[PDB]
């Protein structure tokens, strides 16, 4: 399974960006999808996830109320609308896919497929 | 880590038997306290099997007498289903809960699709 991210770039604090990620295959709706981020000199961290089937959404506490994850299963696409952006959100953002259902979505080892990432820079 | 090792899909013959692998590497300090197998009913995972401190429990009537879960080896909680019906086709979730010495619990799950053939 191949994952390809779109979107990203430079935005002012308080602004917003939409990231998207497209997946190959024909069983997309049965995979849980996630977004992770990594800043220079820091380890990669969980951002958001959306479950298979019913699509329950999960967010890192520091992005709750600012980021929204969603999916279009007929398009094999997951989206991340990042609003209310802050300089601390500057990082490379990665989409990932796994077969977890309700648990373990914050654990990177639970995702078997990864994109190469897209850079997001928030300037004050 | 930890993660569960479960294939994306398995097949079983109509009226025959099937094994749904669910394995993991035991970790020092992670004591297994709960094992569940669930069947996906739309948006709702529905527990069909529960292993707790009181033993094994079959939680949906249609699996009574047709369901076994491995227990002899630490880290192998694979599910076996016998006399497969076409109506057994579904997504099944293996879910294991561990408890650490400090009382914290860690939960992992993974989904397989069971297809019934012939």
């Amino acid at each position: 399974v191949q994952l390809v991210e779109s979107g990203g770039g430079l935005v002012q604090a308080g602004g917003s960006l939409r990231l998207s990620c497209a997946a190959s295959g024909r069983t997309f709706s049965s995979y849980g999808m996630g977004w992770f981020r990594q800043a220079p000199g820091k380890e990669r961290e969980f951002v958001a996830a959306i479950s298979p089937f019913g699509g329950n959404t999960y967010y890192a506490d520091s992005v709750k109320g600012r980021f929204t994850i969603s999916r279009d299963n007929a398009k094999n696409t997951v989206y991340l609308q990042m609003n209310s952006l802050k300089p601390e959100d500057t990082a490379v953002y990665y989409c990932a896919a796994g077969r977890w259902n309700r648990y373990g979505f914050e654990d990177q080892d639970n995702f078997d497929y990864w994109g190469q990432g897209t850079q997001v820079t928030v300037s004050s | 880590r930890p993660i569960l090792e479960v294939p994306e899909s398995v097949t079983g013959p109509w009226k025959g038997d099937v094994n749904l692998p669910c394995t993991y590497d035991p970790l020092q300090g992670y004591t297994q306290v709960l094992v569940k197998w669930l069947v996906q009913r739309g948006s709702d995972p529905v527990t069909i099997f529960l292993r707790d401190s009181s033993g094994d429990h079959i939680q949906q009537a249609k699996y009574q007498g047709r369901l076994h879960v491995s227990h002899k080896v630490p880290g192998d909680v694979s599910l076996q289903l016998s006399t497969l019906e076409m109506d057994d086709r579904s997504h099944y979730t293996c879910e294991v809960t561990w408890q650490t010495p400090d009382g914290n619990q860690v939960v992992r799950d993974k989904i397989t699709e069971l297809r019934v053939q012939k």
